[PDB]
């Protein structure tokens, strides 16, 4: 029941209005990217207050969370769309916006793009389910917190525990403890490639007007709060299996 | 209000 709520609430897919006219450089690429970001994140926003449990959590915990796992929740949906759309590969970053090898290299973020296609590619590893993937999605929203906790932290434990109940229901449908832990040892290493893809986003949010890189407004919203937070060492990624 | 704070309250 509640995956089957996730399955029916899952955003459709959006065009990330790339102009193939104009040259290829990397502040094309990364502006084409970042307002297709901020396009997803109002799509997160919409998700997120339908999913099951969600609107227990006060207003204050809910941005906090949206604010924390938005690079994660993007990355793994990227992750899911090369995986069902390019069998893992290219970059699917939109139906307008596929990336090849000369596209990785062109956005200047050549192994940051490996390291979200190596995903992709865990994805093809694994047979990822739909089921699996929507549970998983949750569970990276709900991935990292503020070091001294939120201000409902029972009601957001209660909501985390609910979702890892739901995926270890949902593995048996593929023994099935070995599956359980092939998808907490995924999730956990999203942490490691979202810490890379936020230091470049942050640089390029600083030098923004140098490099003539663009941000849209909900962009601009989220990483203006997010950057000194994650700076200052005030955000606490959850983990599974601690390194 | 913020966007995320628009956004989340309609
Ligand atoms: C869309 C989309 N689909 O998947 C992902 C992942 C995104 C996305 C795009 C842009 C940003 C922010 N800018 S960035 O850090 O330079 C950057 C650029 C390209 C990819 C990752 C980070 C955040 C996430």
């Amino acid at each position: 029941s509640p995956v089957m709520v996730l399955e029916n609430i899952e955003p459709e897919i959006v065009y990330a209005g790339y102009d193939s006219s104009k040259p290829d450089t990397a502040e094309n690429l990364l502006s084409t990217l970042n307002r297709l970001a901020g396009k997803q994140m109002i799509q997160v926003v919409k998700w997120a207050k339908v999913l099951p449990g969600f609107k227990n959590l006060p207003l204050e915990d809910q941005i906090t969370l949206i604010q924390y796992s938005w690079m994660s929740l993007l990355s793994f949906a990227l992750s899911w769309r090369s995986y069902k759309h390019t069998n893992s590969q290219f970059l699917y970053f939109a139906p307008d916006l596929v990336f090849n090898e000369e596209k990785m290299h062109q956005s200047a973020m050549y192994e940051l793009c490996q390291g979200m296609h190596q995903i992709s590619l865990q994805f093809v590893r694994l047979q990822l389910t739909f089921e699996e993937y929507t549970i998983m999605k949750v569970l990276l929203l709900l991935s990292t917190i503020p070091k001294d906790g939120l201000k409902s932290q029972a009601a957001f434990e209660e909501m985390r525990t609910n979702y890892i109940k739901e995926l270890r229901k949902m593995v048996t449908k593929s023994q099935s403890w070995q599956r359980f832990y092939q998808l907490t040892k995924l999730l956990d290493s999203m942490h490691d490639l979202v810490s890379d893809l936020l230091e470049f986003c942050f640089y390029t949010f600083r030098e923004s007007h140098a490099l003539k890189v663009e941000f849209p407004a909900m962009l601009v919203e989220i990483i203006s709060d997010q950057l000194p937070k994650v700076e200052s060492g005030n955000a606490k990624p959850l983990y599974f299996h601690r390194k | 209000k913020s966007l995320l704070q628009q956004l989340l309250t309609e």
